[PDB]
């Protein structure tokens, strides 16, 4: 019964808390609206630019060191952002109102919704279309920077080799040249002496054709870039012996040739990765006269730069306005084709920079996604930014100490603090009741949240027995002897639990004690002492395992204590004041199961599988909900059920429905 | 390694201590500073992924 | 290196060996007792 | 007792350096050469 | 770290100085360990944004008498009302070259 | 080596000048004394 527990709170169902997002494998999930850093903007995107990461994170071929956002599972497709601004930071923006038309550097900006700092946009000027607005960032951004600003290159007395020119960039540098040379020819600086030449290097004879029919006057020579004599050549056809810049962007082998090619001020810059293989080295016999060796990767512009973007922008459309200077080709693909343009530009086929549409995202793609996860059965896998413990208001007490039991704790103490938005549902005193006396992660939680939230949260560990009323009692008593502000226990959740392995040959009272002393005595003096304090208990959860239901193995003691808890749950259930015990499989995380890996063999050998720790607090979150207490005690674990089967004979008239193949 | 401290008899016992960074992706960014008993410092290590 | 300021820093708790060296094989590291040498591990807020 | 260690530098790129000693007797080796070579297939198109 | 060196140091100084310069570090060198051949950096100190370059005054001998126009215009006038000086210069006889 | 090959800023960037004594350091830390009065008298005082 997947629709068994209803949701809880921390699901989101909003539409208007909803904006799509395109997952590793392009295909839209959702996800919910981010809370705002200071000083960012939110930006619905009309338009996005295409780059060679996105299709290497297509296929995930770059390490983790070198994801901003997200990693590899969740890559951050998309790099640029043309759309309209929906909502402000709270405080530190003033360049940006909401409404306004702006493009720049968002991280991950292949979705409908783009969060980024003031410092990474500026206003997009509005006669031009989001289309090609997507299309000029990052090419003509990373050109003025890498020639203009590192280089301190001049338009007018020195020569540049520009790699692989058909590239984005490479079509982006010979604009920018020719605009820059046209901008000095009419201010009276129209001397550009032939020693300022431009030779550009392209891989195929078309390439060779339309940079020739293109930028007939202004290209001096071109080469192919497969090959390395263009070195030789250059030094021959040059007046000086050399460039006296290169925009690299092949990998190793040209380097060695590009720095040769130099004029004897030369200067080189990288856009490459073949630098990051550690101990592999350049040489120094390459840095003999004035040389300035300059790696680039675009965080310079998106922290201290937005000038020249507002530049390249303003005087682009104003210089394309007269005519004398272009904007790149700008393919347009739809945003249905995301999958294909990211296989698009593998290709390299095309010229031009690559860039989706985003006005046909509503009706296209949008509302399909929400007529269909509407889906009652489709139990929505949005998950909010905060947890709530709804049932948990004033008081909870846990048995045992170790292993499961932190990461509940933790998780019901990160859900508490963010829960002070209420005036009654702050957590306020945790009460641990331990047989054994305190284990070091037990005290590591405690200390972590002291030290972490001050004295909001109280923990009163006793240490004592539970198999005698009478000394749970006493150690209760003694909690509200100790501190006058504890306040009213409202909550009991059952974790003690001891481990014994026991072959039915030497099954001995003492063993059925041992186990049951801790279990379901335990359990059943606490459910006396909240019958005795009045207790009215939202949450009493008892943890049971598979073993009251399938059975266990040379474990009888453990499995009949689960069936008490069970039985329990169900009288207390019956009788009133409610209560809900969960039978779970093993743990992937914290225990012995999660220790040693033959014990974790043997149980799959069952067909049992282990539970991550997210479906396990998925679990707990439902049931603290109030509106699922009514529900009956439940058993929860993940089943290979054909394994299971085979290896338990009684459970193939009551689980045969759960075969997904009946052998034949 | 600051060799210039290491002592010239074996101590029974060496301190060291461990300053958690960040984890990116599915690798973790530790440091790592081994001391002798009485604060001298043996090994220092900015980085450990 | 002030090793008294740093035991403040970092004593959330305390741990003999045999807790973690469990802990240890927790995270898939199995050792034998020829490589088992932390004694006493007082772990902090990530200073440990 | 000439020796030539080869080293890989870069793509394609390596570097040599020699050495020279007594075979019999000695252990002292004295660098008399070294350079860098690189394993790029030419353009054979402007030739002859 | 910095954002910019200039170095005058020889050999060891430098591999210290790339790993003293912040993302945006750049470097200017004044040395001549770097014409020793086969010896060479490595290409790990240039993972972010770096700026190696070498320096010997031949621009200036070529490109560039404009900055020593302005730093002697602006630097006498400067020193006129006071906040820049020139460097301290110590005279020597011809005699005592 | 500063302010052209560098593209330095005199605002917004920090620059550390081995052997400061040796008559280029003496002449870097005068022009950026200099740099800064005369970034300050228009306007520009904001150093960071």
């Amino acid at each position: 019964e997947p629709k068994l527990l209803s949701p809880s709170n921390n699901y989101e169902k909003d539409t208007n808390n909803l904006y799509l997002n395109t997952n590793s494998n392009l295909d839209f999930s959702f996800q919910c609206k981010e809370k705002l850093p200071h000083g960012s903007v939110e930006i619905k995107v009309m338009s996005t630019g295409i780059n060679y990461k996105d299709n290497l994170f297509y296929r995930g071929l770059l390490p983790q060191e070198i994801f901003t956002k997200g990693d590899i599972y969740s890559p951050p497709f998309g790099l640029e952002c043309a759309g309209y601004i929906t909502r402000v930071a709270p405080s530190g923006v003033t360049r940006f109102k909401v409404g306004d038309q702006v493009v720049g550097f968002a991280s991950h900006s292949l979705s409908s919704l783009a969060i980024t700092h003031q410092d990474k946009i500026v206003l997009k000027p509005e006669n031009i279309s989001f289309n090609e607005a997507a299309a000029v960032c990052v090419v003509y951004a990373t050109s003025y920077y890498s020639i203009f600003h590192i280089g301190a290159f001049m338009a007018d007395k020195e020569s540049i080799l520009v790699h692989s020119a058909t590239g984005g960039v490479g079509l982006a540098t010979l604009n920018l040249l020719k605009w820059k040379r046209n901008q000095l020819k009419k201010h009276g600086n129209s001397e550009i002496s032939n020693d300022a030449s431009i030779y550009a290097t392209v891989g195929s004879k078309e390439k060779v054709d339309y940079l020739q029919e293109k930028y007939g006057d202004l290209i001096t020579a071109i080469y192919n870039s497969r090959d390395t004599e263009y070195c030789d050549e250059i030094k021959q056809q040059s007046a000086q012996g050399g460039v006296d810049l290169i925009l690299n962007t092949l990998s190793g082998d040209y380097l060695s040739a590009n720095f040769r090619s130099l004029s004897q001020v030369g200067r080189i810059m990288d856009l490459s990765v073949t630098q990051l293989v550690e101990n592999d080295s350049l040489d120094f016999s390459n840095f003999k006269y004035h040389v300035t060796y300059s790696t680039i990767d675009l965080e310079r512009a998106t922290t201290y730069n937005s000038k020249i973007v507002r530049d390249i922008l303003t005087e682009v459309f104003d210089a394309i306005s007269d005519g004398s200077l272009e904007n790149i080709p700008v393919k347009v693909f739809p945003a249905t084709q995301v999958k294909t343009a990211i296989e698009y530009i593998n290709e390299r086929v095309h010229i031009g920079k690559i860039v989706v549409d985003f006005e046909n995202f509503e009706q296209d793609i949008l509302k399909p996604a929400l007529q269909e996860k509407e889906n009652p059965i489709q139990l929505n896998k949005v998950k909010k930014l905060e947890h709530t413990c709804d049932t948990l208001n004033n008081t909870i007490l846990i048995t045992g100490q170790t292993g499961i039991a932190v990461h509940i704790l933790k998780w019901i103490i990160s859900g508490s603090v963010l829960n002070s938005n209420k005036s009654q549902q702050q957590v306020t005193d945790f009460i641990i009741l331990s047989r054994s006396s305190l284990k070091w992660e037990l005290e590591n939680l405690i200390n972590q949240t002291k030290h972490k939230y001050g004295d909001r949260f109280r923990f009163h560990y006793k240490s004592v027995n539970i198999a005698d009323l009478n000394s749970t009692r006493t150690a209760i008593d003694q909690v509200y002897s100790s501190c006058k502000n504890v306040s009213p226990i409202k909550s009991v959740l059952h974790f003690a639990t001891v481990y014994e392995y026991i072959l039915p040959e030497d099954i001995t009272q003492t063993v059925i004690d041992n186990t049951h002393n801790p279990k379901a005595v335990g359990a059943i003096n606490l459910h006396n002492l909240s019958i005795e304090k009045d207790w009215k208990l939202e949450n009493f959860i008892l943890f049971s395992s598979i073993g009251a239901i399938i059975g266990g193995s040379k474990q009888c003691a453990y499995s009949s204590a689960n069936l008490v808890l069970d039985s329990l749950s169900n009288y207390r259930k019956s009788i009133g004041l409610a209560s809900t015990s969960i039978n779970w499989g093993g743990l992937d995380a914290g225990g012995v199961a999660a220790t040693d890996k033959s014990v974790a063999s043997f149980l799959e050998g069952q067909g049992i599988l282990l539970v991550s720790l997210s479906k396990i607090l998925g679990c707990l979150d439902s049931v603290f909900q109030p509106s699922n207490s009514h529900l009956s005690n439940f058993m929860l674990s993940s089943f290979n059920i054909d394994n299971l089967l085979s290896s338990a004979p009684q459970m193939k008239r009551k689980m045969g429905h759960h075969l997904t193949n009946y052998k034949t | 390694f600051y060799s210039s401290n290491v002592p010239s008899t074996r101590p029974q016992f060496i301190y060291a201590f461990a300053k958690f960074d960040k984890i990116v992706g599915n690798s973790t960014h530790g440091s790592l500073d081994i001391m002798l008993e009485d604060g001298t410092l043996l090994i220092s290590i900015k980085n450990v992924k | 290196l002030d090793i008294e300021k740093l035991k403040s820093q970092c004593s959330f708790t305390t741990l003999t060996k045999s807790e973690v060296y469990n802990k240890l094989l927790l995270l898939s590291l199995p050792y034998g007792p020829t490589f088992q040498r932390v004694e006493s591990c007082s772990i902090g807020d990530g200073c440990s | 007792h000439l020796q030539t260690s080869i080293t890989p530098t870069t793509k394609g790129e390596f570097k040599v350096e020699f050495f020279i000693k007594d075979n019999r007797n000695s252990t002292k080796w004295t660098k008399t050469s070294n350079g860098r070579i690189g394993l790029f297939k030419h353009n054979p198109k402007n030739n002859k």
